[PDB]
């Protein structure tokens, strides 16, 4: 019962090798190959298919299928047809063909072309070619790392869009900004603990907690500069980039770093609004020793340490923690930029309106004192008010601009990341389209924009530490040195 | 830097009146906000009253009504007129002279006095 043979005139095998494997027969036909009418032409069409040498999971199941349709066995004026299971085994791994161009009519599993349950002479042939992937991709087995319809390989950990030198330059930029920001916030923490007995008043001690946030946030940024520490945070066990964390196949070094960075930076950002409110209500009672914040201290912490906690947990719940090779940390919204609109631009924008409101309102009250009471208090007192008004002015200008910078950088990624993703996809297609049978990336993110965006981040931490850059703090450390 | 010196404290009976004063050794009396505080031998420092630039004044809940605060800009002295004293008012009343922006910024300092005990007998 030969449901698997069809009448055809056997021709002599002009090629005794199919995709790098020996053939146990010596007769073929172009009957099954509807796109070619000659062995030289069918062999040429196999060169085009050879581009699928990448993405091993499809190359392993399509090799037998091709050497059974283009170079099938012919004996006694009879050609052997491929089995239907041999054809079904290619629709899954090789779903990319249907996307890029579409399968040919003679390669679709049809009963007239691929009957169910037939012997295959190619099943006895050993194909040594396992499948090599281009430079940007890397071999991996876990399905959660495969590039879109490229089953068998994922994106290498080191960002393919930037070179080794561009990675080294960015790391030096972060090592420099991270160290100064870490040392500046530490200087604020030290001056507070050195005089904690008096500094622990809350209209001012809030600065201690803001610098504490940006300090811890800087620790997560500087963690990458350890031996083999960045590879543990950004990479996976197979050698591909991290994304969609948390998972169950990788470690926790990525989600750990993210919580240190996102929670600390968001906590310090909301501390800014609490500070502006504290300044706003303290100025209303200026001129007296009355404390309007006598019973609002605990309420401040219960609101500043819980908001960033709900936000962080929400990100972990939707699993949008990604890893970047250039920055050296794990953050939210790297892969899918939409999430960075609600978990970054939304909290930052809100603290700019409410925080900026109290900031402007607080200066108005400080400006009314100079006008409502002229000549009552002068000398040092008058200088302290103007110097504080100027200190709050340069501070709001600085925060307003850094938020403008962040919104500019985010809108830049919102507008071109889709195009960036196309560029890399087309770059992966040409590599197999030109070589087997030079490429260049069309568009990539701007490193300058990334630095400008980090400048607004690190700049905020250094701006928070400038509030203790006074002559009064210098005396605090001059006293501790004497007692030593 | 200014040094304060309170006076007028002493033992008194319930329902009586007392007048405490706070003299500040130093010409800088206006550029500093001042107020009265009290601390019992087993309690934290409690807020009493304060005086602003004009008629602005703040009092505690258990103090408002009975206490009265007034300043003498010329004599660099702040007064606290206590009336109808209750035994629960027994405490060492202190006098603080702090910078205007003392609460909001760590660079500023607050200067306190020695305090005077005021005991009320039932
Ligand atoms: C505010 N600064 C942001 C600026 C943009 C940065 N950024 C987005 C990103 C995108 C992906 C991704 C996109 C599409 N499919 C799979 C993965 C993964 C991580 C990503 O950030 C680690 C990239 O530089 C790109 S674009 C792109 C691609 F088009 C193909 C393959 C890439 F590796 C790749 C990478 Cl890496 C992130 C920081
Ligand atoms: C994703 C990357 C790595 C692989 C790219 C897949 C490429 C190699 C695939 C997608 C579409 C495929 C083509 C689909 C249709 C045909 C028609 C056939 O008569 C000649 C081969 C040819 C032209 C195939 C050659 C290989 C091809 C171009
Ligand atoms: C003073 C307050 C109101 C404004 C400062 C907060 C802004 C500038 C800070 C807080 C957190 C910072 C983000 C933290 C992390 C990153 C990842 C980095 O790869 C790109 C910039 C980005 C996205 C930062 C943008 C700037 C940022 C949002
Ligand atoms: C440049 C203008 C600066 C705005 C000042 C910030 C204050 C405004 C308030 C912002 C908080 C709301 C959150 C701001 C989010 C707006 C960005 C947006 O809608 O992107 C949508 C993307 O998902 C589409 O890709
Ligand atoms: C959760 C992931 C990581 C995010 C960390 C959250 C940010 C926490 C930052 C700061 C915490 C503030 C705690 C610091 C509290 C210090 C108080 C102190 O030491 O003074 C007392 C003595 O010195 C005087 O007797
Ligand atoms: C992660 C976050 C853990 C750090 C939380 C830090 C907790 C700090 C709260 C505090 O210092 O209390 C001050 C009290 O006097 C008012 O309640
Ligand atoms: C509490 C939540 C606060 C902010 C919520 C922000 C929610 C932002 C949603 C963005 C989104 O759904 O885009 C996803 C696509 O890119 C594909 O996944
Ligand atoms: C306050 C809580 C913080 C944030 C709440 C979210 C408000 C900001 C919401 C902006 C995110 C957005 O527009 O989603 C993008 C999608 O519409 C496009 O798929
Ligand atoms: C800088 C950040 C920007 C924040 C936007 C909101 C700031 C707006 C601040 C409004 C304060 C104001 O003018 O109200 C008092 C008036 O009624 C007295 O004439
Ligand atoms: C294949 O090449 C020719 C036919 O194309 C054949 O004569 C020869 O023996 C074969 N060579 C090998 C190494 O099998
Ligand atoms: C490259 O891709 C195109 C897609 O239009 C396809 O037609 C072609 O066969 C591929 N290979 C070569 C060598 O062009
Ligand atoms: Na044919």
């Amino acid at each position: 019962l030969s449901h698997c043979g069809r009448a055809a005139h056997c021709e002599p095998l002009r090629y005794n090798v199919c995709l790098g494997s020996a053939l146990p027969y010596g007769a073929t036909t172009t009957l099954l190959a509807g796109d070619s009418d000659s062995q030289e032409e069918a062999h040429g069409k196999l060169v085009l298919w050879s581009g699928l040498r990448n993405a091993p999971r499809c190359w392993a199941v399509i090799q037998p299928l091709l050497c059974a349709v283009y170079m099938p066995k012919c004996e006694n004026d009879r050609v052997e047809l491929p089995s239907r299971t041999l054809c079904q085994a290619t629709r899954g791994p090789c779903a990319i063909v249907e996307r890029e161009r579409g399968w040919p009519d003679f390669l679709r599993c049809t009963p007239d072309h691929f009957p169910e349950g037939c012997p295959n002479e190619v099943q006895n042939i050993k194909f040594n070619s396992s499948g090599q992937c281009e430079a940007p991709l890397v071999r991996t087995d876990n399905p959660k790392s495969w590039y879109e319809d490229v089953e068998g390989c994922g994106i290498q950990c080191q960002n393919p869009l930037f070179t080794e030198a561009e990675h080294q330059d960015m790391h030096s930029y972060i090592a420099a900004f991270g160290a100064v920001t870490g040392l500046c916030t530490l200087f604020t923490l030290a001056t507070f603990v050195a005089d904690w007995r008096n500094s622990n008043r809350y209209p001012a001690v809030i600065l201690f907690y803001v610098n504490a946030c940006f300090f811890v946030g800087s620790i997560g940024w500087l963690a990458q500069f350890m031996d083999g520490a960045r590879r543990e945070i950004v990479c996976r066990a197979d050698g591909t980039m991290r994304f969609g964390e948390p998972t169950s196949s990788e470690t926790l070094s990525c989600v750990i770093i993210f919580v240190i960075v996102y929670y600390a930076l968001m906590a310090g950002v909301v501390w800014f609004v609490v500070l502006t409110y504290a300044w706003h209500t303290s100025f209303k009672a200026l001129g007296t020793t009355y404390q309007p914040l006598s019973g609002k201290t605990s309420y401040f912490h219960l609101l500043t340490w819980s908001l960033p906690f709900v936000l962080t947990v929400a990100i972990l719940a939707v699993a949008q923690v990604d890893g970047d090779s250039v920055s050296g940390i794990c953050f939210v919204g790297y892969k899918n930029y939409r999430y960075r609109a609600g978990f970054v631009l939304a909290p930052i924008g809100l603290v700019l309106i409410v925080g900026g409101y109290f900031l402007i309102r607080g200066v108005m009250t400080l400006f009314s004192i100079k006008s409502n009471h002229p000549g009552l208090l002068s000398e040092k007192a008058a200088s302290k008010i103007n110097e504080t008004m100027l200190r709050l002015g340069i501070f709001g200008f600085l925060a307003f601009g850094f938020v403008l910078i962040t919104f500019s950088c985010h809108f830049y990624d919102f507008f071109n990341q889709a195009e960036w993703e196309r560029s890399f996809r087309d770059y992966v297609l040409c590599q197999a389209n030109v070589t087997i049978g030079d490429c260049e990336i069309k568009n990539r993110p701007s490193l300058l924009v990334e630095k400008i965006n980090l400048f607004a981040m690190f700049g905020t931490g250094i701006a928070m530490s400038t509030w203790v850059w006074t002559k009064a703090t210098l005396l605090i450390w001059r006293r501790t040195w004497c007692r030593l | 830097q200014v040094q304060l010196q309170e006076s007028g404290g002493g033992l008194v009976q319930a329902g009586g009146s007392l007048r405490l004063s706070c003299a500040a050794s130093g010409y800088i009396f206006s550029s500093y906000a001042m107020g009265w505080y009290r601390q019992a031998p087993g309690k934290e420092r409690e807020f009493v009253a304060t005086i602003g630039w004009g008629t602005i004044t703040y009092y505690a809940d258990s103090v408002k009504g009975r206490f009265t605060i007034s300043r003498d800009n010329a004599k660099n002295t702040v007064y606290l007129q206590m009336n109808s004293l209750k035994p629960e008012d027994t405490a060492v009343y202190y006098c603080a002279a702090q910078d205007l922006l003392y609460y909001s910024f760590p660079g500023d300092h607050a200067y306190w006095g020695q305090g005077t005990q005021v005991t009320v007998s039932s």
